[PDB]
């Protein structure tokens, strides 16, 4: 309602990167009141000294936690499946990523995981 | 007995005070108001219990 | 018994024509059926504050899938007193006479006399003592229903025609219209002659009245499903 | 009448009818009161308010997947029973009439595209 | 006893004591609680079974 | 006693095609209620009439493999028969006989022979027909005897059939709409068969026309209750 | 007119998780004057600054007393079936709940408990 | 109907964890109006989000408020033996306890004791 | 019928029935209120519904 | 039923690596509400720079928390004897680990352990 913050859309395509079968766009629902976090500028910078710094390449990041699909397996979000994501949040953004990986794996129990996807570029589209 | 869960002034006067004292011979009489007739109930002899309903 | 509810015919609609309707009212009937059905003009002819309805309803009945039938139906004559005798093997043009069993339904027998089939497409029908009309039964060559009339005059010349009652049929004159709360009554008579699956239309064509003696039209109608076993 | 048009909706309205038919009959026997409209306190039964209720919460779980938004769900999900219609001179309890509205989940079609190049 | 019997207890309030004459008046005021049933308990409107359905 | 109610004819158990169900088990006689309070009662008239009409159908029947036998004797004097000629026994299997006494005779006394022999003795001064139930090695047929009154013969009666519904047994209540009717059961039928019981009811208005109304009830003739 | 607040039936369907009984839907009685609770926005608010407001995911609610009816186990009160209930105000309105789960149970003595039930969405009907 | 309610009889055994030695079954009489309060599901659920919930593994409880019998120690009823308990309603209720343990002492005058009981599962015997 | 085909079944049937008798054991030399059940304060005591409860509560825990 | 998150089963297989002998297989109960956690894809990733990534091999890891069975030693779960695993979630998922490794033992009070299994790859069972 052009004020409240938060995510209201997020989808995700599997890609398995040995059969080559994709699997999507299937939807997804956040676990907890927690936000996805993004960082699109794929240089990140490092303090030179006296005002100075250097700009080095890097990765478009993003952290996304979400519940697990009952239909999909869980080795498709521990990162054994390339992926491509879309987040569309309530006041009109959506960020987009394609052929991202999910790397630095980390433990879940089932229902709930925390991605860590990497990509090339995040493109926005910010709203109008 | 009606009411599984109550029991009604004539069934108090006939199994619980009746039972008890024999000296009544089975006089516990129920009665509306303990205080409805003091001419009527101070006839039946001596003695005898009277069982009645104050207010609900 | 039947109960339908008239459009307005004002403004809004009425009845699921959410998505349109099937613009007919249904009624399913099984073969050899006689029920009854009211029609509740209060909802148009309410506002029209007069004299409510008048004893002139006009019906129809027109088949939208008939599926004709196959076995053909026949007419008989005798004077009375005297036995009739007839047969029942001409009435069933076939590709075939595979093995036609002749069988009379006791639920749709005769009226006021009785029938003894014979073996093969032969019936000896006994009109009853002191009786002169009209008598039918239904017959049922391998399956297929037909009548046969075999109306009895009472030897002075002869009764001129038996109608040869249609499938589906609204009585001469069983209809009411009660002025006073807007409701007109008819009876549906279903012969047990209908196979099951055709569809009939019945359309109603009834007038009300105003309080000078002019009219006001109004025109419904019914599609008739014929279903066995309903 | 675009509803009826893709073999798919086809399909997906015999899926819905085959679905609340093989649904309803968790409402067999039952007893449905429906004059005091006050079930009593120990037996079985249900008010037909309360079968609307529960016909249109059924209806609100398949949305998406067979039916697709149901505009005014106050309207499209209507439960009138005998009584109610008919004046009471020919009510007989038992009798009820559902009606639903059937909404094709929307599908993509055509994507016009008018690209128009240019230089620089 | 009785509660035992039966289960149904009461619960004793007050115990008053008066003479006039050769008369003893021995008061003892008690108070039941219980809850009342609803008696109709009839038969069921209908018994469901059958519906209709026009998903038109 | 069976209780059923008729549908009041709106397009408001289908089971097959229409008709309900009633078990029943061989030799019993039952009584079925049906109310045709729901559809006669709308149609405010002078209630139903005495002109009910039955008919049976069987769907599945399994034909017997015993037969019957009739029998015209006279008043006083005994009577002698075989139990032989009766069971074709296709296959070479025992013989063995039996008169069960729950469907014994009803005025005489059988004694069964050796090998399918019987000799009833009627019961004197009774002139009539009687009826007995036989078991050939498992399979029930009956054996009918008709004892005639010495003058010259007595008619022929007709073989009673696996499931019927008797003569005049039959009335309605116009004043609650209820029709009470008997179903019979012969001891000769077989479980697991299946016969269809078709009832055309009519009703009358105020002024003497009719409504009919027509039901179908599946008598599944089933054994051990 | 606003017809006198109040509750008029109460429908509750149990079925157990573990045998896949069904049992309901059975009638129950009010205990006390206390009413069922509800909340049937299943986003929850927090108020974040200048206006603004961060809308994430939640649950629907029910607080509902009755008196155990003295065929059903205890335990189907607290929390070991789930749950289908259904309730009537006298104003027409009705609330159903499919689905639903106990959760957090609380002591009871045997004769009044009070189930705090968490169910993803209820249905209100909004008299005529 | 549902007679008053209400405790009847109780019942308890108490069990030395040291020597063994066995006192009981021993009755007691209710010190004031109050009930005994009960939780028989051995399983807690937690409120997640979106409708779902967490059904771990807990404990039976039974807190109960008795008269101390004047031969049993009052350590018997502080959490030094363990206690085996049985409570009967007038409606016909029952509910039975085995290896019941007492934690969570409670200071007492040594008149009238307030146990909470924690046990693997209580069993009922739902009236007639 | 099937319960007591496998010898296994029978040897089992044997092990239970030991055990309850161990079990039923403790109901020795305490009293019975079978008419007005109001077993006193301080009384070693049990009615019949206690002990179907006990044995209930057995039976499910050996399950 | 459906949405419940919660373990139903554990299955546990011991077999020494000395003596060559079985036990088992027995079941265990959670010590407290957290659950067995899981990662089945065997391949970490590294987040490179510019949207690559290198694929390393890797474990497949399990983190299981269960209550020591009386009947066991307790060596068998610090890592001295090969284990044949199994959980069962309440919403039909089953995962099964066979001969896994107890890595980096952690120290006991002797009534609930928490296992790292270590093994070439899971099987997750994905309910119908």
């Amino acid at each position: 309602c052009n004020k409240q913050n938060g995510v209201k859309n997020i989808l995700i395509t599997f890609t398995d990167c040995d059969t080559q079968e994709v699997i999507g766009p299937i939807s997804h629902e956040q676990p907890d009141d927690t936000l996805p976090t993004y960082k699109n500028c794929a240089w990140t910078n490092t303090a030179l000294t006296n005002g100075y710094v250097q700009r080095s390449a890097s990765n478009a990041t993003m952290t996304l936690p979400v519940v697990r699909d009952l239909r999909v397996p869980l080795a498709f979000y521990q990162g054994c499946a390339q992926v491509d994501v879309q987040v569309e949040k309530f006041d009109g953004t959506v960020m987009t990523l394609t052929e991202g990986a999910v790397v630095e794996p980390e433990e879940s129990d089932g229902r709930s995981v925390t991605m860590n996807i990497v990509a090339s570029e995040i493109d926005e589209l910010l709203p109008p | 007995l009606t009411y599984g869960n109550r029991v009604t002034l004539p069934e108090f006067a006939k199994y619980i005070v009746a039972p008890a004292f024999h000296e009544i011979e089975g006089r516990a009489i129920p009665v509306t108001g303990v205080d409805d007739d003091a001419s009527g109930t101070q006839a039946t002899k001596l003695p005898f219990v009277l069982v009645g309903l104050r207010q609900g | 018994m039947y109960f339908f509810s008239v459009d307005p015919r004002n403004g809004a609609s009425k009845s699921g024509d959410v998505c349109g309707s099937c613009c007919c009212e249904s009624i399913s009937a099984r073969p050899g059926e006689v029920n009854g059905v009211m029609v509740s003009y209060a909802a148009w002819s309410a506002p029209l504050r007069g004299h409510g309805l008048t004893n002139k309803t006009t019906f129809e009945i027109d088949g939208v899938s008939v599926t004709p039938p196959k076995v053909s139906n026949a007419f008989g004559r005798t004077k009375v007193g005297v036995v009739f005798e007839g047969t029942l093997s001409d009435l069933f043009p076939n590709p075939e006479g595979e093995q036609v069993e002749y069988e009379i339904s006791e639920l749709n027998g005769p009226s006021n006399g009785v029938v003894e089939l014979g073996a093969n497409g032969a019936f000896t029908y006994t009109p009853g003592a002191l009786f002169t009309g009209v008598d039918r039964f239904w017959f049922s060559i391998n399956g297929n229903i037909g009548e046969y009339v075999i109306s009895v005059d009472p030897t002075t010349s002869e009764l001129p025609q038996p109608p040869f009652t249609t499938p589906v049929y609204v009585p001469a004159a069983r209809r009411s219209v009660d002025p006073r709360t807007h409701v007109l009554k008819f009876v549906l008579g279903v012969s047990p002659a209908a196979i099951p699956g055709d569809v009939y239309r019945l359309t109603v064509r009834q007038v009300a009245i105003d309080c000078d003696g002019n009219e006001f039209v109004h025109i419904s109608c019914y599609d008739i499903s014929i279903g066995s076993c309903g | 009448n675009a509803t009826f048009r893709d073999a798919s909706s086809r399909r997906l309205a015999a899926a819905t009818g085959v679905a609340l038919a093989e649904f309803l009959q968790q409402f067999n026997g039952l007893a449905v009161f429906t004059k005091n409209t006050n079930i009593r306190t120990g037996i079985i039964g249900t008010n037909p308010r309360l079968m609307l209720g529960k016909i249109r919460k059924w209806a609100q779980d398949n949305v998406g997947t067979l039916f697709s938004e149901f505009d005014n769900i106050n309207e499209d999900i209507q439960l009138l029973t005998d009584f109610e219609v008919q004046p009471k001179c020919v009510g007989q309890p038992g009798i009820f009439h559902l009606n639903m509205r059937y909404r094709p989940p929307v599908r993509g079609a055509r994507i016009n595209v008018n690209m128009a190049p240019a230089l620089f | 006893e009785f509660s035992g019997e039966h289960g149904i207890t009461f619960e004793f309030v007050s115990l008053d004591i008066s003479t006039e004459g050769d008369v003893v008046y021995i008061e003892f005021r008690f108070r039941q609680n219980y809850e009342w049933c609803e008696t109709v308990r009839e038969a069921d409107t209908t018994i469901e079974a059958g519906r209709f359905s026009i998903n038109l």
